[PDB]
């Protein structure tokens, strides 16, 4: 293949026009392709972090990426002027606003959650919109509300900065394993929001889980938090026999259908299909009668609030406002029946949205930018982790220890460069902090920035000379506290090898840190960490005895999808080679007995269950019986349908 | 009577001892638990079932005390067959033993030794294994041939098997001291 | 210091003394500091880990270090448990680590493979690793970028290696490029290992730093293949650390994509092969009869050329001129270069299974477990792993090409280009020389004779040749010479320093030998027209170059079930003659067999049940798998 000859490096000079999704990862011309191509998937699967921070070593390309991603923030397209705002609940409320240049009307709704997918979401950090009130003015560039990733000044951020070192800890870092201090685990966090659809029929009722008989609170309140991971449990009721069934509603019974969820309930909504006159008398269906009424009140409000706007001669309204107005005016009318899944349900059905914060736990995965994927193995108190107790800055403690065995074998030397850069930044920052007035302090900085990225020096000088004395002092104090940011581009413009050699040669007062109880020089730097989607609770499964298929064999049941159970009660099948590998041993009768008594013969299964339940728990001496299995009957029926039979002897 | 889990390294224990999460062991060995509770608490099976239901939603202490005694007094110790999808290599399915139960409720990882990892030819990348317990006492003696003790000798030649030997960093650790 | 090891091993204070020693070494190691000079010499480090103490066994003196003494007591537990004194015979040098596997195998056979000794050895492994973990924490192992930089100043020879670019003023083939990389990489390992540095302990143990992979970080990469195996004729001239260029970046992206395509395809079709062999070779069983009674004339005959084949025949009988059925000696090399008569299961006589004599001395080891199932898993698993791990090694070797005397005297070939010495000489090519290319359909003139004025020498190019694009433009009308039935190409028309002919080369795939093993079983290319004495001889030759370590007994059992005897009576082997037999493909061997359970559960359900090509109605042989049905 000689088609490569068309490619010429003369034109591709000083321009990153040939990189997609690699603009974020720096020093992209050092790592190989096999490890680099994993970074795209790693970025594709990255959950949101509560305490998001901007990266210390930035590629100067993430700001535009954040700006052009409109799925997390909502700004004002044109200058508005607040007309009205109305409430709907404790938190959620809407507002109607009007333009000043076209005369149209639009709506903005404040929320407290978002359902990105079936399990993961985020929480809106709505602050500016709340401060807006009482007919104010909204400008062009203002942002109403934003996600947790974006900071105050639109700077992007999708990870954290953690002190790291390359070390081996009791062979707990074999293969790809990571230990992490408790403080870093506290710093790292995640969100989780899920929606659950409970259903109620005419026959069914709701147990008095919360509260006494005076307040028949079937379900939690608007802002309360659920307990025991049970949101609501409904019990079937039969007309024939209820005297001995409804004696005590404060305790669970044998035949119940509870619903499991965890978190804090934020939003509810109830849809009903029964006449209100019949619902007014039922005492047990009390709390619903509250909320529904409140809901209707809200709707009535809008019908009396902006009815002069849309129904007037102007009628200059956007599509969203008109659709919302029609939808809200639908409810207050009479003789309306809803439908679900193209069917008319009888009893009412509500909605619940539940929000919860999940901390970092053992078994999760965290990766860096260069695709050095790892798995959390064992967390420790911060005391146990190595510390430096000899140098001037005694106290610094590493937060994560990575595997040192597979760094060169993995063919990706970028991590070493990043750690060395952050270590040199730490040393130069401490040297600047030790002494020096503001007159020359910046000079000590500029020299270091002169040998790393020549493009940054001009902007450094311009920004430094632009400010006044007090702001310059504040900025110097801030850079002393946090650390000097270092910028370098992914492909064209960065440090290689000769620059690192010269930088090391110029600074002659630098030595490795001497830890305590180690007797080996060590270096600790700061690296960028991003959490990943993969979790242990999303695939864990166990099964004792679930629903059986129509034929008789066990089969998958759809109950976990509707939040009716904790574990995904799905059995694991024995593969084609599993039986053979079991038959590696000369014993075959034991294999046959196990299979028949586990998932083939009904009588054998029942006999085993009984003999296991009653008898001696410490020592078991079961004795299986001999009864023709189901699979034999199925095969015989199918073959005799074909016209052939299996004959012994 | 089956479950699936993940892998997480564990140190400071013999080569054929594993520790399972609290949840999975509280449901795989479910029926035997009710038998132990019924005699001690002096209640029938219907009343004992609702006690086990409450003892699995949140971590408690009364259930744990009965749990610990079960794995100590039983004959041979509770055991299970652990395999890996897919199995193409000899020893991809073993016969291990249970010797520890994790106190944490949020932990959902199976803790095994590091030497036994090389036999499965896997790693901690995040693969999912299958766990199948064994019950009958008479059936156990036929399955003992699949224990890692019996795989110590190499079937290929008759020498010491290289898979059940020092690997990865443990080779480096000995060399530093030995030299 | 001098401890009497015989007394201590039977002192009954085993736990007290071992625990005390295991603590003093760690306690002292966490106080001092380590120093590195990076020069040829070594810094005068002070440690308790390296002190000389005399060890006495049976009165003899063996000067050993303190670090070795603790490792001795940990690994010598079984003598204490069995209450047996230790002698110097089992002693071995502890400096290396591969010698450890020889120690364990000298312990099992010494105590007769007892069930008790298996438990004790299982205890040693657990205790050896636990104490190994403590050394790593106290000593610490780190990887630092400054370690390489600091070494550069002290050692001058390393600076030249770090900044090394391939010279471009000389013509180099693809064989010379591989020579340069190997020449430089070999010198790197000599300098790093000999002199003190951070990575000294990482290389000497050889656990974590692969020799080939580590060279790419420091030295240049070389060349990479493409999606169709053809070598890309643009070698990378810069190492990974020194940086990459856009043209080099594209070549790197091609290599990464090939890994994803290969890995995904192998996952989809992985268990297909192992299902076929496992289903058939399962019914074999072991009997305990001493000797079946096979006639000596039917013993298999094999040819041994390399010493590796001798290693494949261990603990098995062989025939001698004066000795009959004597055990083979691996250490003795007098057997090389001659053929031998090795009894084998393929000519076994018993109607139930192989006997003790035919199988060998491995009968005791594998008496309890099944025999057939060990063979199939011992072979498929290494085969699949090599097809994945070895193929992941993108870098490939190159083969030399003999262009010829007149080719060398007139054209100095540089990579995928050809340049003549003197442009005055023309070239004469007949019309029939041109042939249609298999892939690009372009004209390829494999053989031609240059028109070097009055003189002329024929050229036999080993590889295909592609005509220059520039010169072919004028060939259509000007250089087209149909009047003389011979094209004339005046090189004087071609300008100096211009391309003349481009040739493509296919690398020698490392996975090629492995594939032919699979093709032997199914394709019927070679297996049909040969006898058993040739197939097993051919079979070993495939495994020899492949690198798979498998004993001959676990490979021949496949042949035993592949072969089919028409008489269907193994007792026929007792007669002098060899009864007629036919070999079959592993797919057709099972279908045209004699069992019923295996046929229905394998494949081709409609063909077996509707028609009678395989004659399903007359298969009544019992099987161990019939219990499922
Ligand atoms: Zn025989």
């Amino acid at each position: 293949m000689d088609d490569i000859s068309v490619i010429k490096n003369e034109d591709y000079e000083g321009s990153h026009r040939f990189l997609a999704e690699e603009l974020l990862m720096p020093n992209a011309n050092k790592t190989d392709g096999n490890r680099s191509t994993m970074f795209c998937s790693h970025l594709a699967q990255a959950v949101t972090l509560q305490k998001a921070e901007p990266p210390l070593v930035y590629t100067n390309f993430e700001n535009q990426v954040g700006k052009y991603s409109t799925a997390g923030y909502r700004k004002a397209n044109s200058n508005y002027k607040v007309i009205e705002k109305i409430y709907k609940n404790d938190y959620n409320y809407v507002l109607i606003v009007q333009d000043q240049e076209t005369g149209e009307y639009t709506l903005f709704e404040r929320a407290e959650c978002e359902f990105l997918t079936e399990h993961y979401g985020f929480q809106w950090d709505n602050d500016k919109i709340d401060s807006l009130k009482k007919d104010d003015t909204i400008e062009k560039d203002t942002v109403l509300y934003k996600n947790t990733c974006y900071d105050e000044n639109m700077n992007f951020g999708y990870g954290v900065n953690l002190n790291a070192a390359y070390f081996s800890y009791k062979n707990e870092t074999l293969e790809d394993a990571i230990v992490i201090s408790e403080s870093a685990a506290k710093k790292l966090g995640t969100f989780s929001v899920n929606k659950v659809k409970v259903s109620v029929n005419t026959n069914d009722i709701l147990l008095n889980l919360y509260g006494d008989n005076e307040n028949y609170k079937g379900f939690p309140d608007i802002g309360e938090h659920i307990k025991n991971q049970i949101i609501a449990s409904r019990r079937r009721f039969d007309y024939n026999t209820a005297l001995y069934e409804l004696k005590n509603l404060n305790e669970m019974r044998d035949s119940d259908t509870p619903f499991f969820a965890d978190g804090k309930i934020v939003d509810i909504e109830i849809f009903s299909n029964v006449p209100e006159e019949e619902l007014k008398v039922q005492k047990y269906n009390e709390q619903v009668l509250y909320y529904i009424n409140k809901q209707k009140e809200f709707s009535n409000n809008v019908y009396q609030k902006l009815k002069k706007i849309v129904e007037g001669k102007d009628n200059n309204v956007s599509d969203k406002l008109l659709h919302f107005y029609n939808n809200c005016k639908m409810r207050i009318d009479e003789n309306i029946s809803y439908t679900y899944q193209n069917s008319k349900f009888s009893g009412f059905i509500m909605e619940f949205t539940i929000l919860e914060e999940e901390p970092l736990n053992k078994g999760s995965k965290i990766t860096g930018r260069y695709g050095n994927k790892g798995v959390i193995s064992k967390i420790l108190p911060d005391d146990q982790m190595p510390t430096v107790a000899e140098g001037r800055f005694k106290g610094l403690k590493a937060d994560i220890c990575l595997n040192p065995l597979g760094v060169f074998n993995r063919l990706n030397p970028s991590q070493l460069i990043e750690q060395e850069l952050n270590w040199i930044a730490k040393f130069i920052r401490k040297d600047m902090e030790e002494a020096g007035s503001n007159e020359e302090k910046v000079s000590i900085l500029l020299d270091f920035l002169n040998r790393v990225n020549k493009e940054e020096t001009e902007l450094m000088e311009e920004f430094i000379n632009s400010l006044n004395k007090t702001e310059l002092e504040e900025f110097l104090n801030d850079i002393i506290e946090n650390g000097i940011p270092i910028c370098q581009k992914p492909f064209f413009g960065n440090i290689g090898l000769d620059e690192l050699w010269e930088l090391y040669n110029h600074y002659d007062h630098i030595d490795y840190f001497k830890c305590e109880g180690i007797s080996t020089p060590l270096i600790i730097g700061e690296i960028y960490m991003v959490r990943l989607k993969h979790e242990p609770h999303s695939k864990f499964s166990a099964r004792s005895t679930s629903f059986m298929n129509l034929r008789g064999l066990p089969a998958k049941s759809k109950n976990f999808k509707e939040h009716k159970d904790l574990y995904s009660k799905t059995p694991v099948r024995i593969g084609n080679m599993e039986i053979s590998n079991l038959s590696l041993t000369n014993e075959m009768g034991s294999i046959m007995d196990m299979l028949n008594s586990y998932s083939n013969n009904e009588t054998n299964r029942r006999e085993l269950i009984m003999q296991l339940l009653t008898g001696n728990p410490f020592d078991t001496n079961i004795d299986l019986s001999d009864v023709e299995s189901g699979t034999s009957k199925i095969l015989k029926s199918l073959f005799t349908c074909l016209g052939l039979s299996i004959d012994d002897v | 009577f089956s479950a699936r889990n993940v892998i997480t390294p564990l140190i400071g224990h013999p080569i054929d001892e594993v520790a399972m999460p609290y949840k999975t062991f509280a449901e795989l060995y479910k029926f035997q638990l009710i038998n132990l509770i019924s005699k001690v608490k002096g209640i029938n099976y219907n009343e004992a079932l609702k006690f086990w239901e409450k003892g699995i939603l949140g971590f408690n202490q009364e259930l744990y005390n009965y749990m610990e005694e079960l794995i100590t007094k039983t004959k041979g110790g509770c055991t299970f067959l652990l395999n890996r999808n897919p199995t193409i290599s000899i020893g991809s399915i073993l016969y291990l033993k249970i010797g520890l139960i994790k106190k944490d409720y949020k932990d959902l990882t199976l803790g095994i030794s590091n030497n036994l990892l090389s036999a499965l030819s896997g790693d901690y990348d995040g693969d999912v294994l299958n766990i199948i317990p064994v019950f009958d006492n008479k059936m156990k003696e036929h399955f003992s041939l699949l224990s890692p003790q019996n795989f110590l000798v190499d079937r290929n030649n008759g020498r010491f098997n290289g898979d059940f030997d020092l690997q990865k960093d443990q080779i480096l650790g000995i060399f530093i001291l030995n030299n | 210091k001098t401890y009497n090891l015989n007394d201590i091993l039977l002192s009954n204070e085993y736990e007290k003394i071992k625990e005390d020693i295991k603590e003093e070494i760690i306690n002292d190691m966490a106080s001092k500091k380590v120093k590195y000079s990076n020069t040829s010499e070594f810094a005068k480090n002070d440690f308790l880990k390296d002190e000389f103490i005399d060890l006495v066994v049976d009165g003899e003196t063996y000067e050993i270090t303190y670090g070795n003494l603790i490792t001795l007591l940990i690994v010598a537990r079984p003598f204490n448990h069995f209450k047996v004194p230790m002698t110097e015979d089992l002693l071995f040098d502890l400096s290396d680590l591969k010698e450890y596997q020889n120690y364990y195998t000298t312990l099992l056979e010494h105590f007769g493979y007892s069930n008790e000794i298996k438990s004790i050895i299982k205890d040693v492994i657990s205790e050896l690793a636990i104490f190994s973990g403590d050394i790593n924490v106290t000593f610490g192992n780190t990887v630092s970028i400054k370690s390489l930089i600091d070494l550069g100043n002290k050692v001058k020879r390393f600076r030249e290696l770090l900044h090394y670019r391939l010279p471009n003023d000389e013509a180099l083939e693809f064989n010379d490029i591989e020579a340069i990389i190997k020449k430089n990489l070999d010198e790197i390992m000599k300098i790093l290992s000999e002199t003190d540095n951070m990575l000294r302990y990482y290389i000497d143990s050889g656990a974590g730093i692969n020799s080939k992979q580590f060279g790419q970080v420091l030295s240049l990469v070389g060349s990479k293949p493409d999606l169709f195996g053809k070598i890309i004729p643009y070698p990378i001239n810069t190492s990974f650390l020194r940086g990459l260029d856009v043209r080099s970046f594209y070549i790197n992206a091609l290599g990464a994509r090939k890994a994803l395509i290969t890995n995904y395809q192998q996952v989809r079709n992985s268990g297909y092969l192992t299902r076929k062999i496992s289903m058939l070779l399962m019914d074999t069983k072991l009997i305990d009869l001493d000797d079946c009674g096979s006639h000596e004339n039917n013993y298999l005959s094999i040819n041994v050329e390399n010493k590796d084949v001798l290693k494949r025949f261990s603990k098995r009988s062989y025939l001698n001129n004066n000795g009959e059925l004597v055990e083979i000696d691996i250490n003795d090399e007098s057997l090389i270069g001659q053929v031998i008569k090795i009894p084998s299961p393929t000519t076994c006589a018993s109607n139930e299974g192989v006997c003790r004599k035919c199988y060998g001395k491995l009968f005791d080891i594998n008496k309890d477990l099944n025999i057939g199932m060990i063979a199939v898993l011992l072979l498929t698993d290494p085969l699949t792993q090599r097809l994945l791990s070895a193929k992941h090694l993108l870098e490939t070797r190159s083969s030399k090409i003999d262009w010829g005397t007149n080719f060398e005297e007139n054209f100095i070939v540089n990579r995928n280009l050809i340049y003549p010495k003197v442009y005055n000489g023309t070239v004469i090519i007949k019309e029939d020389d041109f042939k249609e290319d298999e892939e690009t359909e372009e004209q390829v003139f494999d053989t031609f004779t240059l028109k070097s004025g009055n003189r002329f020498i024929s050229i036999s190019s080993p590889m295909r040749l592609f005509l220059n694009k520039d010169l072919k433009k004028q060939l259509d009308e000007s250089f087209y010479n149909i009047e003389e039935m011979q094209f004339e190409i005046p090189l004087n028309k071609l300008d100096e320093g211009d391309s003349f002919a481009t040739f493509i080369m296919d690398n020698n795939e490392l996975s090629k030998p492995l594939r032919e093993i699979k093709d032997l079983i199914e394709t019927n290319k070679y297996i049909k027209d040969h006898n058993v004495n040739e197939v097993v001889n051919y079979f070993i030759y495939l495994l020899n170059e492949s690198g798979i370590n498998i004993q001959s007994v676990h490979s021949e059992l496949i042949i035993r079930e592949m072969m089919k005897l028409d008489d269907s009576d193994r007792t026929q082997f007792k007669n002098d003659k060899m009864p007629d037999y036919e070999i079959f493909r592993i797919t057709d061997a099972n279908l045209k067999g004699d069992s019923l359970s295996r046929s229905l559960l394998f494949e081709q359900v409609k063909k077996q049940l509707t028609t009678l090509d395989y004659d399903t109605f007359n298969k009544t042989k019992s099987s161990i798998l019939d219990k499922l049905l």
